[PDB]
């Protein structure tokens, strides 16, 4: 790992976007209409750096995307039917309560600091865990900047070398292959729309959140 | 020639402006020694002079905005709220003397000839690189850790990009000298810096006396404070 | 360029007049480098004001008819709004009510503009050389191709790229018809400020422009309190 931390660039091996021709390319394949919108000039960079910016709008993505899901449901008020709190002598807390606090900011700041804790730290052992360039290898990818496909989350359910003392049960996508198989372009036609409807809960949860 | 190669590196710095010397100090005889070893004096002050700079302008915005370590020790006598200039005032006199003294004893490793020689290297005037700490590897006690890079992330780097790296080493240390003197002009002469005025709060003292003032004389040391 | 070629542009900008230079300032050696290089300052320094002059007298016009921005200028709990520095008198007034940092800002800005005009270097890396060695005397090169470390979006000539494949002969018809009406728009503009200081100067504008009492060539006022700057407006003058 040591020998890998280099904090410099190692040359390309894949047909990952590098440049501004293949930006543009995804560019007019996600909407022939805008093409590539780059006022800053951020495709005029290396190859590192344009699969920096990929894979962190892919991530923006699938986090927007859940964080407006999230709070229409909140607002909504489907709470749980479960108690949040309470079971090694510790104070009751409801999700009823939870919801009743208010709004799901609200709501977030309702909740308990190690629950708050554990919630986090489950999603950056979810973050290190895409970012372990071992577990990728292992698997068929490498990382994003190194030329790896952005997005990728590697299978936490595994028997190989690089798999958890304890068996894990299901992987994070896909679960129950409800992809099963997509046609071999089908997939990037779904990355395609990944990448325009991120974009569109982006702009929509900020709107709420501004509002 | 150590002119043409400070030349090729002001080029590398900025090549809109490239070679920048109104005053021919590449030129000055330093103490009489040859324009080579001139050169590396000259290039070894900037990048000590960049490098300390922005250190210390990173520990303004840590000292004035407030960050502290916890625990016992020269943190529990600055007064809350303290100001930049006024937490290096109300440190201990040990404290001052003992981080001067410190970094007294980096410079001297610095500059000695064992520690450069145990490196296969030469001092800065003499043939060497300028602004080239070495490692610890001739001091008497073996020493954990050496100063740059001390868990040796540069241990493979290309030479290109080591090349690189001090050429934005010397302009980030250029500008970090004009933010961190900002930041000392704003407080000794009000309305010098239009960004920080407002910001800066002025401070009456000599800030060129380290030892002025003194300081409390407390003794912060608990187990074993027999020198009390 | 040469006496022979600033005969020709002067001929093709005005077939009836050709060559005016009543003083000679053509063959006036200033900076002592040579009629070429004398012919490129002066041509460069046309070309300047012509520019300055015609888009002064265009914000003259605009900011003398109330037509302020919607978005104020300095930011805070109590700000300058473009309103209040509308209402702060006729154009050079609101000039002079500016903030000191807008003022020193747009200068510096504009500056730095200058700075990069004149570079040898970027002018090179832009293709073509400095006005006074042989290159074209008025000619603002990329702020892209000179190498700023985050690529700029646009450039400052053409930045959308509308004048971009243009004709040879669009292009030299454009530049004599940007010396000309700079000609015009620099008396425009002169006209205007003169109508503000001297009432009744310029004949025609008679009560169209609005009065103003300190001096117009006066970047900065009383309110700029930098170093001299009181000190230097102590004394008015005609
Ligand atoms: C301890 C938890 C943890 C860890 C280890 C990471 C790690 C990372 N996050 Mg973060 N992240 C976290 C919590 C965490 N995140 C949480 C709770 C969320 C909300 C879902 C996010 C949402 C998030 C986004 C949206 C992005 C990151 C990104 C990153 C990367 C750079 C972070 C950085 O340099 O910050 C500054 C120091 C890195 C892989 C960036 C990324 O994907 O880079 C490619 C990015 O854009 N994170
Ligand atoms: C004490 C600090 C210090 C030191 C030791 C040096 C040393 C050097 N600088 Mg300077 N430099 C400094 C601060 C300093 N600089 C700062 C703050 C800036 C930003 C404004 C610059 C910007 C700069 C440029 C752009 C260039 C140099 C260059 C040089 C060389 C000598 C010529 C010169 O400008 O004299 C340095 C001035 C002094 C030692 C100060 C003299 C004292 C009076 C009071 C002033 C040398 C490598 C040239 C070079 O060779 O670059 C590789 C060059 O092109 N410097
Ligand atoms: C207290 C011990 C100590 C010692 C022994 C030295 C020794 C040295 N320093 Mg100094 N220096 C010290 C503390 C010390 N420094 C501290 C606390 C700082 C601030 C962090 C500096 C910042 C500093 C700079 C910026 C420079 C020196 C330089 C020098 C040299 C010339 C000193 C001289 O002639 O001063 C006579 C009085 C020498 C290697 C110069 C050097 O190495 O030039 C190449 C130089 O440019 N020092
Ligand atoms: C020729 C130089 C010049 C100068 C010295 C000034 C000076 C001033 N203008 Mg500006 N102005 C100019 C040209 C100029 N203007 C032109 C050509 C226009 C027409 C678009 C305007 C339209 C204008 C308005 C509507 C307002 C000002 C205002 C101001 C003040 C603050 C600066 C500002 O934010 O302006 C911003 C101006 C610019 C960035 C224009 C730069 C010049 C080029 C030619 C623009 C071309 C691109 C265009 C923006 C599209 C100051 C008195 C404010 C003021 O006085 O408030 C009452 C104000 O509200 N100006
Ligand atoms: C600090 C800012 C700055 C700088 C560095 C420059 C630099 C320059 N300007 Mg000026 N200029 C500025 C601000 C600045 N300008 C502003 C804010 C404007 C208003 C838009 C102009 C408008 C302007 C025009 C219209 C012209 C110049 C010209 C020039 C050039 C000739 C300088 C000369 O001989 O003057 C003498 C210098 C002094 C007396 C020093 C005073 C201190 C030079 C590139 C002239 C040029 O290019 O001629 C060929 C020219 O035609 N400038
Ligand atoms: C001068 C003075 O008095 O100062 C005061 C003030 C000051 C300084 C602020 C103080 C303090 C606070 C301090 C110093 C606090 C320190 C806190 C600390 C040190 C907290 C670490 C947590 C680490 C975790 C949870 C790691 C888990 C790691 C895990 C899950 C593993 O072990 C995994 C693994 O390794 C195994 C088991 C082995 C392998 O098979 C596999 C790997 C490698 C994956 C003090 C004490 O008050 C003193
Ligand atoms: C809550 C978070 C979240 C949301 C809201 C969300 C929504 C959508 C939508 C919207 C309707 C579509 C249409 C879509 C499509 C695809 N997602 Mg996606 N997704 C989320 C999370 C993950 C993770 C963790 C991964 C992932 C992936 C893929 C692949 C690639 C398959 C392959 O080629 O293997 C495809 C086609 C994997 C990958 O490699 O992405 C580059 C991967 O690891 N997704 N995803
Ligand atoms: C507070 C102090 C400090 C700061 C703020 C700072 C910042 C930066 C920045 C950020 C803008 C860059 C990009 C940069 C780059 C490099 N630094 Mg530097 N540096 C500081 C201290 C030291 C010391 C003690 C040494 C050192 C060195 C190098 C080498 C050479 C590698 C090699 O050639 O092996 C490179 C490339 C070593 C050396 O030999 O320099 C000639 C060395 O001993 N630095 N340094
Ligand atoms: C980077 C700088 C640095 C280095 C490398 C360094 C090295 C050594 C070594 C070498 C092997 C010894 C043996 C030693 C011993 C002591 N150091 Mg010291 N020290 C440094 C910094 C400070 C600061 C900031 C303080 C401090 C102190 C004390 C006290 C007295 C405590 C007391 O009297 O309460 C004792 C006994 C404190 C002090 O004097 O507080 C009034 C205090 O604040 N040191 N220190
Ligand atoms: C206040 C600013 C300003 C104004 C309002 C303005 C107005 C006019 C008018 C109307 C009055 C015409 C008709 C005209 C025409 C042309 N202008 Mg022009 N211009 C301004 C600024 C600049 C700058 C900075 C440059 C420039 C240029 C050209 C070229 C290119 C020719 C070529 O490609 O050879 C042509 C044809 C560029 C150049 O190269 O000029 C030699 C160049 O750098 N202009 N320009
Ligand atoms: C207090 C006390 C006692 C006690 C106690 C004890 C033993 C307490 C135990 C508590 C315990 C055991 C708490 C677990 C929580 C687990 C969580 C929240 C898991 C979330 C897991 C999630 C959200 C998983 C998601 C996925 O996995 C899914 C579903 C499929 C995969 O494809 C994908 C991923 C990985 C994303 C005694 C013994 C009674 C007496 C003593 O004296 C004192
Ligand atoms: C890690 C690192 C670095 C570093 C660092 C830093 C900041 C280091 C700082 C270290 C520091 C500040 C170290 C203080 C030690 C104090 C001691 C030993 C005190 C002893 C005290 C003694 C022995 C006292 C004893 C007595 O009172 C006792 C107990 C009772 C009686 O019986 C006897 C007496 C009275 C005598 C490098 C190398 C600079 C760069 C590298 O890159 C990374």
């Amino acid at each position: 790992f040591a020998d890998e931390f280099t904090f410099d660039s190692k040359p390309w091996s894949s047909s990952e976007i590098k440049d501004k021709a293949g930006l543009e390319a995804l560019a007019k394949k996600l909407n022939p209409t805008v093409g590539l919108w780059d006022p800053l000039g951020i495709a005029e960079t290396s190859p590192e750096t344009i699969g920096w910016f990929r894979h962190a709008e892919i991530k923006h993505g699938r986090v927007a995307m859940a964080a407006f899901v999230g709070y229409c449901v909140q607002s909504n008020g489907i709470h749980f039917p479960w108690n949040i709190q309470g079971w090694q002598g510790t104070p009751v807390v409801s999700f009823a309560d939870i919801a009743a606090a208010g709004g799901p900011a609200d709501q977030w700041d309702a909740l308990s600091t190690p629950a708050k804790l554990q919630i986090l730290g489950v999603i950056g052992f979810l973050e290190m865990w895409s970012e372990t360039s071992v577990v990728l290898k292992a698997d068929g990818q490498e990382h994003y900047v190194r030329g790896g496909k952005p997005g990728y989350f590697p299978k936490l359910s595994r028997s190989d070398e690089m798999a958890f003392p304890h068996p894990v049960p299901l992987n994070l996508w896909d679960p129950f292959g409800f992809t099963s198989k997509m046609t071999p372009e089908r997939k990037e036609k779904a990355l395609l729309a990944e990448v325009n409807n991120g974009r569109l809960a982006m702009i929509g949860i900020f709107g709420m959140i501004s509002a | 020639s150590a002119k043409a190669d400070l030349e090729a590196f002001a080029k590398e710095c900025n090549p809109v402006v490239g070679y920048w010397d109104p005053l021919g100090l590449a030129d000055l005889p330093l103490w009489g020694q040859d324009q080579d070893a001139v050169i590396g004096w000259l290039r070894h002050s900037e990048i000590k002079h960049g490098r300390i700079a922005m250190a210390g302008f990173v520990g303004y915005i840590a000292h004035a905005n407030g960050f502290r370590f916890g625990g016992i020790g020269p943190q529990n006598v600055v007064p809350e709220g303290a100001s930049a200039p006024e937490v290096w005032d109300s440190i201990p006199f040990l404290a001052k003397l003992q981080i001067i003294g410190a970094i007294g004893v980096l410079e001297h490793i610095s500059e000695d000839k064992n520690f450069l020689a145990a490196d296969g290297m030469k001092h800065y005037m003499r043939g060497g690189k300028p602004g080239y700490f070495p490692t610890f590897s001739a001091n008497v006690h073996p020493m954990p850790l050496n100063l740059f890079d001390p868990f040796k992330w540069s241990k493979n780097a290309s030479p290109e990009k080591k090349a690189k790296g001090l050429v934005t080493e010397t302009n980030n240390g250029r500008l970090a000298m004009l933010g961190l003197f900002g930041f000392l002009s704003e407080s000794k002469i009000p309305g010098s810096v239009p960004a920080l005025s407002g910001i800066i709060p002025s401070y009456d003292g000599d800030y060129m006396q380290p030892f002025l003032p003194t300081g409390p004389d407390t003794s912060l040391w608990t187990i074993g404070n027999l020198w009390a | 360029e040469s006496k022979a070629e600033l005969e020709s542009l002067a001929g093709k900008l005005n077939p009836v007049i050709g060559y005016w230079d009543p003083l000679n300032l053509a063959d006036y050696d200033q900076w002592s480098q040579g009629q070429e290089a004398a012919i490129g300052f002066l041509r460069h320094a046309e070309i300047k004001h012509g520019r300055v002059a015609m888009a002064a007298f265009v914000g003259y016009i605009v900011q003398s008819n109330g037509i302020c921005w919607p978005w104020a200028l300095t930011g805070g709990p109590n700000g300058v709004m473009h309103s209040d520095i509308l209402a702060a008198g006729g154009p050079a007034d609101q000039w002079d009510a500016l903030p000191t940092a807008s003022k020193l800002q747009i200068l510096l800005f504009v500056g730095g503009l200058e700075l990069w005009s004149e570079n040898s270097y970027v002018l090179g890396l832009s293709g073509e050389k400095h006005y006074m060695r042989g290159g074209k005397p008025g000619f603002f090169p990329s702020i892209k191709k000179g190498g700023i470390p985050h690529p700029v979006p646009f450039d400052l000539f053409d930045p959308f790229g509308l004048s971009k494949n243009a004709s040879p002969e669009k292009k030299a018809k454009g530049l004599l018809a940007e010396i000309n009406n700079g000609r015009l728009a620099m008396l425009g503009i002169m006209a205007f400020v003169s109508e503000s200081k001297v009432p009744g100067s310029v004949p025609a504008l008679a009560g169209k422009i609005a009065p103003y009492s300190g001096e117009v060539m006066a970047p900065f006022a009383a309110s700029d309190n930098l170093p001299f700057v009181a000190d230097m407006l102590k004394s008015p003058l005609f």
